[PDB]
């Protein structure tokens, strides 16, 4: 009975290893754990084969996940939300500083200073002040447009930078989009 | 080392039980037929093939249609629905109807040899013929040896079949697949000489050792109601790890 | 017999443990070391499919794996940090006095003795100091690159070598890169 | 749990040692440890260890 219950114990010493590498060897679970992300959304015009908790990925990193694929019946376009990030996708202190004296360089530089009356940087201290209160990475024309790894693979989301001077906030809407390429759409591409 | 000298004697007593099954072996095969001993064995066919007929054959139908519901979802993502009947069939004639009816024949056909001999000797009816002068070795143990490596080739095949014919079932006629497709593929790909009787000897080295540890260990028993009832649930477990043992060799070689 | 019993019970519970013992290591789980590596970083624009403990190779054969991938959310740069081997990769005793001689020869030839200085070997005395502690068999101007192995493999670093005088220390970063090519991109860059 | 054992380690050896086969032809051999972590986990560890 001191024997059979220390028996018992082991076969649950066992178990739990099993259970243990069944998770965390084996399966995604232990690398799915956001850092304080927020919540954005983008509308496609085909979202064909884009399933939940699929990916999203800046420059090949991934940055978030997917949540939820719906239709939106009175502009029939589809609406998806994914959720981003804290680390890899918004500033902090030093780079904060490091594009709020660009973003004024940038206005105020030769070619945009006599384009606003002559006042002073106040109103380009207004353009410092809108800032700081919840700023992402990604800029205004940024793209996003559901790309497929490798040709057997699955879809998610691919997030392309381009150009640009302000910045989204956290929980806008990314405005320019392009939605999944099919066979059918890959053949009419190329005539 | 009260314990660890227990465990030595244990696996030294299961050693010197395969040197007298070995020699029980030798003393059945190499002996001259006698008088009377083709009729016996074609009751024991009807004891231990007939008897294994209806759970062998709805247990291949079962399997069958598992294997052409997932090989359907695989095979619609890489546009090769065609190919559903050469990956059915060629499951079945090289891996599945080997093995799942060498674990279902260990069971019913194997379990039930080791219940009618084990009873046998405790009622001293092994005992009350030898002192006769007729060996039993002979009389009962060897027809029921040779009614097993028979039986269990013949119920492969009929597992394979229905398997294949439960697998067009699903795939042909519930989700659509061309039937024409279906049987073409299947004539290309799979060969007799390399496919079926690959899995027909298979099926003869599992049913010389599933019937050799079943009939071993009812006339080698201890003929006491619970000494009776240990030795078949012995005949289960050795016979499943012989044939999921010897089923890597097998196809290490035949298929390597 | 009493004698015999305990030596078969013995090298069963010696076999059983021993095999308990290999079953982790060949999981996974705790091990898995490598020959004295040390660690490289490089620098990409785009390593879109690559993975961690992913595959380093040179010339087809595999030199190391990869340890973490992190963005940049200022410059739009991802930094690959991975470890490579001591065997493969660094000289013993006596390829170092091999390739000290050949970059030695090479550098003191007769273009470069009209360049530098007529007090030359004492140059050869400055760089054989730097050249012993810490060096890789990647020369100067080798390159990095994000492959696919085939067409439907998985994705993997491959070091092209080419050229090359001096080498790169263990711990530094490869500043020749090119990241990935997406399918999207190809059927673009055609037309 | 010593028929578990031995028995589970003698199917994976099988279904590692077939799915090679299969995979190796169409250049396709990187996706073995998902077709034997899935074949095992959907379909052949809870029907075969509740038959044995
Ligand atoms: C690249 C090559 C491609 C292949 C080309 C072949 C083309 C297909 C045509 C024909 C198929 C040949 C495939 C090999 C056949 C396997 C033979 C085998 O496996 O032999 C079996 C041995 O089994 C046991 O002991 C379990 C012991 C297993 C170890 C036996 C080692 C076998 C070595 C000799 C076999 C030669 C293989 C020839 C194939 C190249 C015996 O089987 P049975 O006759 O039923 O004996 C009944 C038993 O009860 C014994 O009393
Ligand atoms: C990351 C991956 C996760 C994986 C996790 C790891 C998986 C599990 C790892 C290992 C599990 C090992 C299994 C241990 C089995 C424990 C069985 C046990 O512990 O049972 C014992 C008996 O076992 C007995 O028969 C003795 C049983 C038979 C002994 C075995 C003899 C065969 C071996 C010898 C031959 C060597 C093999 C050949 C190799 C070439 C108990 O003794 P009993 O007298 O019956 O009961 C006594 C009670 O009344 C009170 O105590
Ligand atoms: C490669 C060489 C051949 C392969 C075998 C290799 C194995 C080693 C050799 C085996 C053959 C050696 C010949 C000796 C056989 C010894 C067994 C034996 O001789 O058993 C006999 C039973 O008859 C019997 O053959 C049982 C009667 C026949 C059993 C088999 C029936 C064959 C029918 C199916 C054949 C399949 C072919 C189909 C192909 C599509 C005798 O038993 P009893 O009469 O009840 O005894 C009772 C008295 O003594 C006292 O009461
Ligand atoms: C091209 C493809 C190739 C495929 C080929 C075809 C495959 C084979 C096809 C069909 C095989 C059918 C299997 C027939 C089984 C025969 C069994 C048999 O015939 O055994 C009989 C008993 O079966 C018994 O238990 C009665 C056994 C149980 C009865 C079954 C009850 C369950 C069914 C009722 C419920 C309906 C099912 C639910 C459906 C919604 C024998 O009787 P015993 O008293 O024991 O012995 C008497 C002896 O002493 C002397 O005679
Ligand atoms: C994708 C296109 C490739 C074909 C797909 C397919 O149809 O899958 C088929 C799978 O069946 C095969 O043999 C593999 C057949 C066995 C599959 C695995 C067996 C399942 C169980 C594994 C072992 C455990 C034993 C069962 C436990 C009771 C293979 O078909 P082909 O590759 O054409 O030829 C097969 C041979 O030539 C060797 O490759
Ligand atoms: C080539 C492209 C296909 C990938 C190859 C592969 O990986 O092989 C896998 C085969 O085993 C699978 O998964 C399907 C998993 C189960 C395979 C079939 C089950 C084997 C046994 C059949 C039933 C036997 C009954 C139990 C045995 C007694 C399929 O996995 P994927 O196709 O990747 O998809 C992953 C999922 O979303 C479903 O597809």
């Amino acid at each position: 009975s001191r024997t059979s219950e220390l028996a018992v114990g082991i076969f649950v010493i066992i178990f739990g290893i099993a259970l243990f590498f069944l998770a965390m060897k084996v399966s995604g679970l232990v690398g799915t754990n956001l850092s304080d992300g927020y919540t954005m959304k983008a509308q496609f015009d085909n979202v064909n084969g884009l399933k939940p908790r699929a990916k999203v990925t800046m420059s090949g990193v991934t940055i978030g996940r997917v949540d939820s694929i719906t239709l939106d019946p009175v502009t029939r376009l589809a609406t998806v939300t994914f959720d981003l990030d804290g680390k890899l996708t918004s500033f902090n202190a030093e780079q904060l500083k490091e594009v709020q004296k660009n973003a004024l360089d940038e206005l105020r530089y030769s070619s945009d200073y006599t384009q606003a009356t002559p006042a002073q940087q106040k109103t380009m201290e207004q353009q410092l002040i809108s800032n700081m209160n919840s700023i992402t990475s990604i800029d205004e024309d940024a793209y996003i447009m559901v790309a497929t790894n490798g040709l057997l693979g699955e879809k998610y989301l691919k997030i392309v930078p381009g150009g640009g001077l302000n910045y989204l906030k956290r929980g806008d809407t990314i405005s320019n989009t392009q939605g999944t390429m099919d066979l059918e759409d890959l053949i009419s591409k190329f005539i | 080392m009260n314990t660890i000298a227990w465990l030595g004697r244990l696996v030294i007593e299961r050693i010197r039980g395969i040197g007298v099954a070995a020699l029980m072996l030798l003393q059945i095969i190499f002996s001259l037929p006698s008088a009377g001993g083709f009729g016996r064995f074609v009751y024991q066919m009807h004891r231990v093939g007939v008897m294994s007929l209806l759970i062998i054959t709805v247990s291949g139908l079962f399997i069958g249609l598992v294997l052409g519901l997932q090989g359907y979802s695989i095979l619609v993502n890489v546009g090769s629905e065609s190919m559903l009947g050469t990956m059915v069939s060629l499951t079945l004639l090289r891996e599945l109807a080997p093995v799942v009816a060498a674990l279902l024949f260990a069971g019913r056909a194997g379990s039930a040899l080791t219940a009618e001999i084990g009873s046998m000797k405790q009622s001293e009816q092994l005992a009350s013929m030898e002192m006769i002068g007729v060996d039993p070795l002979k009389q009962i143990v060897s027809p029921r040896l040779w009614a097993g490596i028979v039986s269990l080739p013949m119920l492969t095949v009929i597992f394979a079949a229905i398997g294949i014919v439960g697998g067009k079932l699903v795939g042909v006629d519930f989700l659509g697949v061309d039937e024409g497709s279906f049987w073409s593929g299947m004539q290309n790909n799979v060969q007799f000489g390399h496919d079926v009787v690959n899995g027909i000897i298979k099926s003869i080295v599992f049913a010389l050792l599933c019937t050799w540890i079943a009939v071993f260990q009812g006339y080698a028993c201890d003929p006491t109601p619970e000494g009776i009832a240990t030795a078949m649930t012995r005949t289960v477990v050795y016979s499943s790890l012989c044939v999921l043992g010897f089923d890597f060799v097998l196809t290490a070689v035949m298929f390597g």
